[PDB]
């Protein structure tokens, strides 16, 4: 007559680490690091924009790839690989800082500057680098100004935009840098050229410069893009006599959104809070090893393939 | 360590599949096995409590600070690179400690409930039995299935058999 | 967990205020309650050490990298946000792990300090007493109030009542 | 005959958090996350300086609001929300790094440049924007140079400041950008304008950007500020055509002190070491939930209202 | 805290350089030994902690220049980050050895109690505890018999009846 | 008859910290914070280059200090304090990022530009400030273009570098800023100067500005360097007037390496993976308190002198 005491065991027991032992055998264990994600961007419950072809910069200046995305509202914005910002070859100052800002926005609204030009100016220069419906064209929010009669000096012109709104506006313009003396003279005349811009918060001078360059989109010439915020109630004035790519509409960024750079296809049926290049991450685990670069409400990236947490007692087999 | 599991108990009962902790007995009627609900629920309650803490999600939104598709200035990129690697080194250390510290305490907790089940039974049997060193108790009175049940039921009355057990122990 | 607190002891005593751990006695003379100094202080000192570790922190001086009253450049301000939020996520984590880990240890230690008192008393009483499994020792000799305090002071001599007690255990 | 062992318990007990249990009940507990802070800036035992309406930039150029703050010594600097940097329209290039250095400093000293101009130059011009005692005035530490005889070309001028000290000196100057060509011609003449600054380590050129004719618009008269540090034993030479707003003094930032941006009223009777926009934090706790943004020797900020630490055993009531 | 070390056992034995845990004789004709399994059981856990401690390293590069000046604002961001990363690693490291030393200590404790209980259960009824770590064995135990006690091969049944009436008289 | 159980103890215990008790005597313990490093750069097993008094930028540009560091292959690059970058006084625009690139590299190869110049250009000019074999010389990789007949207008010149390779090349050039109007007129002519530089992904204008500046190296003139990366298959074109310090070789950064800034002496016998301004660190421990500022595979810096880890039981003596 005796009564005994004891505990269960299993044939295959998972191995876990402990403070003093890294080969500990235990009855049960579970993963704390997530190693699988969704190869879709789970956009359910979100008002979202997939830009495809459009670079976020392209949105402000109206590149034809962006014609569908000139104005909008969203809480999520998605940038795609090899998006296009520049139809006519160029570069933008503080480009990353501006791109980040648009990606942080929850929408864009466009306001006309209201600029008007005398008979000497031709407001409607186009190019085959900016094609739009089988037709030569130009950035949709900017106007390329050239002398109406070729070779004649572009007239000294003053343009003022006044922000009559309650919130700041993002105005953009460009400085055209020709590829040759011939072309500069044809477009604006033989005169010396200066462009000065200023608001209560901005003062600068620009000068178009002629130099030979490699062709990009068939063109040796360039446009430099520049930008500033124009506070409510303030004015910004352009004084120029050849070379200004002038704004015909200004922008307004609105609210806040989450910007996402991704290779994944959209899925509007699933919903998620954590995203990366590869898609989305839906999980309960505090850690993950899919991407060191994530966005949103995500688990913490750890440098380990697996970490196992004991769910049972020591496993001592029969 | 409390000396029970992988201590003075030689091994585990793969046959017991209805609990973490149990009894096996032997008397004239034959041999049996049962599992002790209280103590296993104690252990499993403490495991599932751990897992809830694990899965507490903390909702801090983060944005992107390094482009995936454009060039990032070299100096700010090395600063982001240094910071991000440093945080990952921290979280890799924090996870590996967490798991190791938790597992150590999971094992020993499971150990303690076994030794708490054992101790309760010893105190209950009182002077009517003696320990054999391997986690068994040798009982000095006839104990039939309804009595063995009263040991698991925690209702075993030690004074009933105290006279018979004590005589058997001393001869 | 060592099984004394919220374990085989069924509840704590609100009536006792003089200490963390104590004795209640019954004999011909009557009921008494007295606290144990050595043991409630071994466990209290351990708590105070935990408090000193907690507040004995000397801090690094930090200046301001974020401007309160003027606009900071956009890229670098974003890098600063991400770093602050990251450092904060870590400290929030650390602070919750410290407290949970310290709390588990504090409770288990208190349990330990209790059981330790029990063991010292059980060994001292030796073969002149038995355990009822709810925290008491039934004593098989008559214990004087003067004899009762011999138990608390570690003054009890067991050999003195051994012959007398073995006789009442055995009948 | 019996003798029992037991433990205390309390009729009212706290609830804490454990590895295994969220709702565990213990006899006593204390807070580890500070949630109350003092609403004043505790300055006991700190030589400090409370700027009020003076902005730190104004200290260097002598904006009238900073006349009582052109110099001093401190171990703490307090900046306030709407402080004035400029009496006259304009701004400082690279302003934040500059603000930060003044906030890191332990005092400011001023040293005369010794600049001295020929009869051709009028160096005592003032303006209705900078008012000192109800009279037209200018930034104290600079001087607006114009042609003495109006419309005559500003003479080609050289000014050199020689740092003969043992520490680095901070030197500030302004560039004046006129409202129109008529104002620029009147002030500096019809010549092309150039301003060159150079040390052993510094080189820069500035050209004023003249505005366009309506007064209200973005292109009006303004003065923008530029700075740099001059090392000991080094000279910085100003070669200029007009449009320079010349320094009359340079600054010397001295030692080190802690800078606090804050709204809070001074309390010179209580002592503290951690500050934030709201106030001070005085505590022995290692964590605080008051502010993510702190300066000084502070407890770490945690996103938790409350973390209770156990200071007694489990509480099992009868 | 398991009661044995700094508990019911009064003090350590310096004469025992043979091993962490041990036995001492009292009998006619004889008087020390150290236990092998119980000391390895403790040393193998210490070198477990040690092997974890020396684990590894991510490669880092330089992000502030030692021999040149670097922009003021980026310099303040870098000072703040490293300082915060150090406040963390300093906290993490004073926590690590603290809770490690607590476990190490309380574990050596544990292994001592397990030796004690192992022997207690083995002498069974033939002996009683003096409460200072010793068992008074109510019968005759020569050096061979005490060997067997340290051997885990002591047969309590051999002496039980002689031992029992000895405890009762 | 008794048998007694016991634990060992030692004559002098070491004190350690625990969760509840500073000062806990233990039989043994071992330090977990490394406190002693090596005061040498332990370069065993590394193919390394000690620049000595050559500055990284000077490898690209051809300062005489670097005449033995103009090319090579390395896995560790050591930069010394006070290293020389410029023989002719000037600065590089965006120097810290250039220096970091170089210092992250595993080698440099030099590729000739092939620029050639007609008869009105004297391309071999030298200066007192760049000495080889005790006489006048210039940067090895740039050329100083001046008019052959002093005083005449430097001819409109074009020069194109074409990256025919499959990695990117780095290209540097200087802009010359004269010290006076006579100098400029003598070197380049009275005409107004312009230097335009453009690739597919780069464009800039430069204008040499004349100014008075403190003599450095005996020169009030200044050569200000610029740089950009030229992608494979792309071209870069210089349209220049006078003022171009022209590149005659480009660089190709190759592979990766660890860059160490230290003044410690090299020692090819000890080996290390972790380095700071003082010498190497070799240790098994995870924490060190030598430097908060290390490179490579280092233990983590903790602000403490010692952290003792118990390796034995509590010490309880008689
Ligand atoms: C980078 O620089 C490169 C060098 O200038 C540029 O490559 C050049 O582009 C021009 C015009 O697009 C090409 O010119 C023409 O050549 C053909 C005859 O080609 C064949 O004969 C030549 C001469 O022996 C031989 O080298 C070729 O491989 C062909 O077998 C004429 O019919 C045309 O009238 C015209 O002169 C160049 O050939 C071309 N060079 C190369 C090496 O491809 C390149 O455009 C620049 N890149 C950028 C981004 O602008
Ligand atoms: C035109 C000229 O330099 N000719 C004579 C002057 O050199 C001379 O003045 C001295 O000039 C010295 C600097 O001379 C170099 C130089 O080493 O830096 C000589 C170089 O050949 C010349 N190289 C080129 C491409 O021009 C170089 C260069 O012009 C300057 O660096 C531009 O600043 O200058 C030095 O500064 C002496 O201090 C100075 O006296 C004067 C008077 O002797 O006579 C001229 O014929
Ligand atoms: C923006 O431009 C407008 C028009 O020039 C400025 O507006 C006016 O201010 C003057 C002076 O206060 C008033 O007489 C006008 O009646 C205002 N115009 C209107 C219709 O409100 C305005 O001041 C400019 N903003 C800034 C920042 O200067
Ligand atoms: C505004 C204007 O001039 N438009 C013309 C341009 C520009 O002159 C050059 O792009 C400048 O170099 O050139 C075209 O060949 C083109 O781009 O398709 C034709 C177009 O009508
Ligand atoms: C161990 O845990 C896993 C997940 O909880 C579960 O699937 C399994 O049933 C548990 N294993 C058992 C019951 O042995
Ligand atoms: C930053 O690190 C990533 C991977 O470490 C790398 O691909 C990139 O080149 C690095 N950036 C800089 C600026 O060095
Ligand atoms: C500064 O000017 C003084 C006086 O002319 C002169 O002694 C010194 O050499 C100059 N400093 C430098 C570095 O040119």
């Amino acid at each position: 007559d005796k009564i005994c005491l004891g505990h269960h065991a299993v044939a295959n027991g998972t191995i876990v680490k402990t403070l003093t032992n890294e080969q500990e055998e235990v009855t049960n264990a579970t993963e704390t690091v997530e190693s699988t994600g969704i190869n879709r961007l789970c956009m359910k419950g979100r008002k979202h924009k997939d830009l495809g072809n459009c670079h976020p910069i392209g949105m402000l200046i109206g590149t034809p790839a962006c014609d569908l995305h000139l104005t909008g509202m969203w809480d999520t914005l998605i940038e795609r690989e090899n998006a296009i910002a520049y139809c006519y070859p160029g570069a933008t100052v503080n480009v990353e800082a501006l791109r980040q800002k648009i990606m942080e926005s929850g929408g864009i609204n466009k306001i006309s500057t209201g600029f008007t030009y005398g008979s000497s100016i031709n407001s409607a220069g186009t190019t085959r680098a900016c094609m739009r419906n089988g037709g030569n064209s130009f950035y949709a929010e900017l106007k390329w100004l050239v002398s109406k009669s070729k070779g004649q000096n572009f007239p000294q012109t003053t343009n003022t935009y006044r922000n009559t709104d309650t919130a700041e506006h993002l105005i953009m313009w460009g400085i055209h840098h020709p590829s040759s003396t011939q072309e500069k003279n044809t477009l604006y005349g033989t005169q010396s050229l200066s462009i000065s811009v200023g608001s209560s918060t901005y003062r600068n001078n620009f000068v178009p410069v002629v130099g030979a360059r490699p062709q990009v989109n068939g063109l040796s010439s360039r446009i430099d893009f520049h930008w500033t915020l124009v506070q409510p109630g303030d004015n910004i004035t352009f004084s120029h006599n050849g070379g200004l790519i002038a704004p015909s509409r200004v922008s307004k960024l609105i609210g806040r959104g989450l910007g996402i750079q991704s290779d994944a296809p959209i899925d509007n049926n699933c919903e998620s809070k954590c995203f990366w290049r590869g898609g989305s991450i839906n999980t309960r685990l505090p850690f993950q090893n899919l991407s060191p670069r994530t966005v949103g409400q995500c688990p913490k990236y750890v440098n380990r393939r697996s970490l196992m947490l004991a769910t049972g007692m020591r496993n001592v087999p029969e | 360590l409390f000396g029970a599991i992988a201590g003075f108990l030689e091994n585990g009962w793969e046959g017991m599949v209805d609990g973490w902790y149990g009894f096996r007995h032997q008397n004239a009627q034959g041999t049996g096995q049962a599992a002790d609900y209280k103590s296993t629920q104690a252990a499993i309650d403490q495991i599932t409590g751990k897992l809830n803490r694990l899965v507490e999600k903390t909702n801090t939104e983060f944005e992107s600070i390094e482009s995936e598709f454009s060039e990032i200035e070299h100096q700010i990129g090395n600063v982001i690179n240094w910071t991000k690697d440093s945080i990952t080194d921290i979280w890799t250390y924090q996870a590996e400690l967490l798991v190791a510290m938790e597992n150590q305490h999971t094992i020993d907790m499971a150990d303690s409930e076994m030794l708490n089940l054992y101790e309760r039974v010893r105190k209950q049997l009182r002077q009517n039995a003696e320990e054999d060193g391997k986690g068994c108790f040798e009982i000095y009175h006839a104990c039939d299935d309804s009595c063995m049940e009263s040991i698991r039921n925690n209702t075993y009355d030690h004074s009933q058999y105290r006279e018979e057990a004590l005589l058997n122990r001393l001869n």
